[PDB]
């Protein structure tokens, strides 16, 4: 459609190196950020699954003992037959 | 194997009682609960079955006093979706007896040699 | 995938976040919290097909601010415009 | 008034024998915007016959390089292939193939009065790294 159109535009700006925000109104302009000022924020490393999917914890156990993991939060997102989506924080933790 | 006597601790037998999970399971929690108890120093750990779920968790305080966290162990080739995990979490909810912080539970993640990885699952956007 | 990845972009978008889910993070994206405080110098951009009329009526500009027109084109590239207040 | 219609740039941008009427006032109406109000240096009415379009190429300093002003009436539109286009040519027009593709947008509302825009190939922010409250 020219739905199609956006996500183009969107990977290419990604692609890029662009940081995107309020695009979800398709229909209506979108903000395009340069990554530099922005990149060395606090941030979320985020993934898609659908809800019923499997999540190996073989890469966990990988991003625990190279210590690759420590200080960052994993976003586990999933849209529910609801039409709302879930979010789980995931943190390595030292005890 | 190597291990066999671990089927004469108290807690394991207490914890393979609860007659959830095969014996990877019961294993992996009674190594968990050695972790705890031993590597770190907690002050108790108690083992509370959810058999709707099948799953044995751990229920401590890690300093006397302090509110109580959820350990969920896991052998590194367990099968987790997400959906499981927002059970897990309404789940450690009650157990830890329904507080003001969000849904939180750490999940122990124990491979094949017995090493073990923590992470903390929290509802929500932590960082 | 798709579909499903776009309604989770879209949820965060509506809750402020900036994304960057460029192919370089594999299946994972990158989240920033929004900053409802401090203005970032960007770009506001509109999608064109290449040969839709734009109305000039419909056209806030500075140094902070920059309009961008973006159009993909039958061979996979997308051009950029920037359109900018002239000050003559 | 109608004295616009016997003034020699006037008749000049018509001689091009691009577009009607109306786009040949809208294109004297900023040229005598450029020299009158803005003082430009010298400006130039060029024709573009395969894009149907009278530019003005103008040096706003006498020391510095040409620009292409594109004017339009509000009622116009453009595509963005159109526009593209127009930065294409104004490339040729400036000789500056060195520098991003652009020109000015010189939009004439319809009581008269010229609004400026300048439109550049890609990225353009005169301050990327810039942060301010709100």
């Amino acid at each position: 459609p020219a739905h199609e159109l956006r996500y183009s535009i969107y990977r290419d700006l990604w692609e890029r190196g662009f940081f995107l925000s309020a695009a979800g109104k398709f229909g209506g302009d979108f903000l395009v950020y340069p990554g530099d000022p922005l990149r060395f924020h606090a941030h979320y490393i985020a993934q898609c699954w659908a809800p019923e999917d499997t999540i190996p914890l073989q890469d966990l156990v990988a991003a625990g003992r190279l210590g690759t993991s420590v200080r960052k939060t994993l976003l586990l997102c999933s849209p529910q037959p609801d039409g709302k989506v879930v979010y789980t924080s995931l943190q390595w933790a030292s005890l | 194997p190597e291990d066999a006597w671990m089927g004469t601790h108290p807690k394991y037998l207490e914890m393979m009682e609860l007659d959830i999970g095969d014996a990877t399971q019961v294993y992996v929690a009674f190594l968990v609960y050695l972790d705890l108890m031993e590597s770190k120093s907690w002050h108790e750990v108690n083992c509370v079955g959810l058999p709707e779920l099948q799953l044995i968790c751990l229920v401590g305080t890690e300093i006397e006093g302090e509110g109580l966290q959820t350990v969920v162990p896991t052998p590194i080739t367990a099968s987790l979706s997400h959906n499981r995990i927002r059970e897990i979490l309404k789940a450690s909810r009650k157990l830890q007896g329904d507080p003001d912080l969000p849904m939180s539970f750490t999940l122990a993640i124990v491979e094949s040699d017995s090493t073990i990885v923590y992470y903390k699952l929290t509802d929500g956007f932590m960082l």
